[PDB]
């Protein structure tokens, strides 16, 4: 069975205009495990985003964690864009800075 | 305290290439240390962990040319599995083992693991006695009864009784036994309170008032929130004096 | 140390 991703964007510390941070997304529960990752800042895609070593779960899923340092802006958008097998066109998540 | 070492190996056959792509993955207390791609510059067994380097090259040495035993030994089973069910070429197909030993108090054994899955589905793994298998498909049924006359558990109980537990001391004797303890916030906005636990480790905590899955921070670390002036959040976690609260 | 595997499926 194919099995579609999770997607979870969310940011290392509390969000705070001119801090560094690191910016994370989280895709877990896929397979099979071929799958492409990029990070957007305002529709851009990030130069150079490092990415964990994949690994699966106990249950043979497997997830894989791309991060980014950044230090973020109130008036800017960030969001994480995938494309797997199990979906028809690539789907896009978004950081939601509050929670 | 409990200790722990894992293998994740996974093997991808594509309609593209002829070889499928084998990594392995090593990790000491839920920490990656070494990695192995048949993708790569010259494959090899690689440290993912700076305390790891410090191991000598007659180690690197066998362990990659184990690994290249492992991935031929993939490479064969995944064309066995393709006759066991009946599937023709043109597809792609995953096969994975997972594999290590579970320390503790004494540094002793707690429980062995081997066990394997075809198509991210379980397919045959070693039972807690290290003698006796479990296979679930019919498919499988084959690869039992040829393991059974195989001696197999034999070799693996050896190993995950043997260099499986020893290896795991020298490592952890070489940043590992320490802890970093959750920074707690609240999420204060409505339509509905949010607790928030950052900046922990190890992953191993727990929240409750009065869900989403803990996952890494990017640097090492994890994170987790629970969703839900009447109500009190409590913390839980191993680098804790007592549970803390907050409303 | 990883393990080598014996007989196959
Ligand atoms: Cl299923």
């Amino acid at each position: 069975i194919q099995k579609t991703p999770q997607i979870q964007v969310y940011s290392r510390h509390p969000p705070e205009n001119g801090k560094p941070n690191i910016l994370n997304c989280y895709v877990t529960q896929f397979h099979p495990p071929h799958i492409e990752i990029q990070m957007l800042k305002n529709g851009k895609k990030i130069p150079k985003v490092e990415m964990s070593d994949m690994s699966f779960s106990k249950d043979w899923s497997f997830y894989i964690l791309a991060h980014t340092e950044f230090t973020p802006t109130e008036t800017d958008t960030y969001a994480c864009r995938v494309k797997h097998d199990s979906m028809a066109e690539p789907k896009t998540v978004y950081w939601d800075r509050d929670m | 305290g409990p200790h722990s070492m894992r293998y994740f190996e996974t093997a991808v056959s594509r309609p593209g290439l002829e070889e499928p792509r084998y990594i392995s993955v090593g990790y000491v207390d839920n920490k990656e240390f070494v990695r192995f791609d048949s993708d790569a510059e010259n494959p090899r067994y690689e440290p993912r962990a700076p305390w790891m380097e410090q191991e000598g090259p007659e180690y690197w040495e066998r362990e990659t040319q184990k690994a290249k035993g492992q991935e031929q030994w993939f490479r064969v089973s995944l064309r066995n599995l393709l006759g066991y069910y009946n599937q023709s070429a043109g597809g792609s197909h995953t096969l994975q083992q997972m594999s290590g030993c579970d320390l503790g108090s004494d540094w002793r054994l707690l429980r062995g693991y081997l066990q394997f899955a075809y198509e991210g589905r379980d397919y045959i793994a070693l039972n807690e006695d290290l003698k006796t298998w479990t296979a679930a498909d019919m498919a499988a049924q084959i690869t039992r009864r040829k393991w059974e006359q195989s001696g197999a558990a034999e070799h693996y109980k050896a190993y995950l009784e043997g260099e499986c537990v020893e290896w795991l001391h020298r490592y952890l004797k070489n940043t590992l036994l320490r802890t970093d303890s959750p920074k707690a916030h609240v999420t204060h906005h409505p339509r509905t309170l949010r607790c928030w636990a950052l900046g922990f480790y190890p992953a191993d905590i727990t929240l409750t008032w009065q869900l989403v899955e803990t996952r890494p921070a990017g640097d090492g670390t994890f994170q987790k929130w629970a969703s839900v002036q009447n109500y009190t959040c409590r913390v839980y976690h191993e680098g804790l004096p007592e549970p803390l609260t907050l409303r | 140390k990883a393990v080598y595997n014996x007989a196959t499926m």
